[PDB]
């Protein structure tokens, strides 16, 4: 890189893409994941304002991927454990946290 | 000077994405939105497995000229976003949002005229696709002295609704009595408690005799339309803000949690059985928080907006957990995910009703997103 | 054999 | 004589990956057809 503009907050939380090693094996991943997609689709196209630096995205475009484990999700432990582990924990935190 | 930050950003964002998303889809749209909400339920395509969802959202296509538009949408059955029929709306359009006991009646209101005006079936059958003239108004409300701000229908008894205006009064209505003779006899009732610009009001979900609301007087009303001088006093009126508050989120499952938020770039959730002390003021976000909403879907999970653009979905439950301290930079512990794929501000989000998981995301310069976060974020 | 060859010469002189 | 965007990083990152399998197996076959004479 750089250093020499950058006002940069972050897009994303770092803690969510939580895998890897080194960092080639972090863009092997990525590209390993790309290939074996469920969907990829690039049709999303702009253009830039003179002299007012914005993106113009021209109608009708779109861009859309969609990852192999998508399709492969099934909904019977899914709300089984993610609501009832929610909802239990909440409700316990509820009955404690309203003690003060 | 701080566009291409912003460009750059998008760009990281758009290179990180096949982690944190395992569906986006961005249909680049042709005019700002300012509205969305999600059709119930959805017609399904088995052998096709492109399941067709549909959601009803406005827009702003040129000054003073509004619209209303349908959109439809491919999602798979475990694909373009393809606009329907358009409505050309006779004045602004800020509140449009169609109510549960059938998904034909709709009722808008604009940030400039003073009065609501309700749609409905026989309004879009009579919409001649010439109209030199706008659209004719199944019949507009006028009580008020300046422009409203918010709607929100009934949920346990068909035809009332509520409103608050720039006046800082709420204001009832009553659809079933309407008769054009004696339009006065409409208001079922308005609400004098406020002082300064009232910016939301909502409705109850088990109703429990209640209604909700809020201005920038640094205030948060809860109501009881069954008591008789519930017009100058209300029954709750907590101060429990600092700066003017921007929204309201009554929870779907359990009645008694409550959720505010203002400028304070903190959203305070509430409990109505002792409403005096926030239980745990939430923070994380870097600039003034707007939208607030909910998960029909689950009992904590909480989404909010905000104008540093960017969405955060929390996770109420993990209030005080055992988290490592090489994490512990990105923020607390409820923070659980974080969407920034916009270039512009969100203007409305919204949560699908049918898939876990997905949310809408309309941008303000011309996009629209569909998202869902990845299982390795919300599962375990 | 000769395919294996070049992956080894592929990983070895890969930077 | 004198004389007279798109903005797609994922369809580039995957443009790459394959053109690098594309000459991989290209030297792969012809160092099949020379190391045989």
């Amino acid at each position: 890189k750089r250093a020499n503009y950058k006002n940069y907050r972050c897009p994303f939380l770092c803690r969510n893409i939580e895998k890897e090693r080194t960092v080639e094996q972090l863009v092997s991943r990525l590209q390993t994941k790309l290939l074996r997609s469920a969907e990829l689709v690039s049709g999303l196209q702009a253009k830039l304002c003179l002299d007012s630096f914005k993106l113009l995205y021209l109608p009708r475009t779109e861009d859309s991927y969609i990852d192999a484990s998508y399709l492969r999700l099934r909904d019977t432990d899914f709300l089984d454990c993610q609501n009832k582990r929610k909802q239990r924990w909440r409700n316990r935190w509820e009955s404690l946290l309203k003690s003060v | 000077n701080q566009e291409k930050c912003i460009n750059e950003e998008y760009k990281i964002w758009k290179k990180n994405s096949p982690f944190l998303y395992d569906l986006i889809i961005t249909r680049a749209l042709e005019w700002p939105c300012m509205s969305l909400q999600w059709y119930p339920e959805q017609q399904i395509f088995a052998e096709h497995g492109y399941t067709e969802q549909k959601m009803f959202l406005g827009v702003r296509a040129d000054v003073g000229k509004y619209l209303l538009a349908v959109a439809s949408i491919q999602l798979p059955y475990l694909l373009r976003v393809n606009i329907s029929n358009l409505y050309s709306h006779p004045e602004s359009v800020c509140s449009a949002k169609l109510m549960p006991q059938d998904d034909s009646c709709v009722a808008t209101v604009g940030n400039y005229h003073n009065d609501v005006l309700v749609f409905d079936k026989e309004s879009f059958e009579s919409y001649s696709s010439a109209s030199e003239s706008p659209l004719k108004p199944k019949y507009r409300l006028t009580k008020h002295t300046q422009p409203c701000t918010s709607v929100c229908w009934n949920f346990l008894s068909k035809g009332t609704l509520v409103s608050g205006s720039q006046d800082a009064t709420l204001s009832c209505w009553d659809l079933n009595a309407y008769n054009e003779s004696d339009s006065a006899s409409v208001l079922k009732v308005h609400i004098s408690s406020h002082e300064k610009q009232v910016s939301d009001v909502r409705f109850h979900y088990k109703h429990q005799d209640l209604l909700a609301s809020v201005s920038y007087d640094q205030y948060l009303h809860v109501h009881d339309i069954r008591r008789p001088d519930a017009s100058t006093k209300p029954a709750r009126s907590v101060h429990a803000h600092s700066g003017p508050i921007h929204s309201v989120a009554f929870n779907p499952h359990n009645d008694f949690i409550l959720a505010t938020c203002s400028t304070d770039k903190t959203i305070a959730l509430w409990d109505l059985r002792n409403l005096n002390q926030r239980l745990h003021t939430l923070e994380g976000h870097e600039d003034i928080v707007t939208k607030i909403s909910f998960s029909p879907h689950e009992e904590p999970i909480l989404a909010s907006t905000s104008a540093d653009r960017r969405t955060l979905v929390w996770d109420l439950s993990r209030i005080g957990e055992d988290q490592p301290a090489e994490e512990a930079q990105d923020g607390p512990p409820e923070l659980l995910f974080m969407h920034g794929g916009h270039t512009s501000c969100t203007i409305d989000m919204d949560w699908c009703p049918n898939y876990n998981w997905t949310m809408a995301t309309a941008a303000e310069d011309n996009i629209l997103q569909i998202w869902t976060p990845s299982r390795s974020i919300w599962g375990n | 054999d000769i395919k294996a060859f070049v992956q080894k010469l592929g990983q070895r002189l890969c930077h | 004589i004198v004389i007279d965007f798109k903005l797609n990083f994922l369809e580039q990152i995957r443009d790459n990956v394959i053109n690098l399998r594309k000459m991989v197996e290209q030297d792969e076959q012809l160092c099949i057809e020379t190391f045989s004479k």
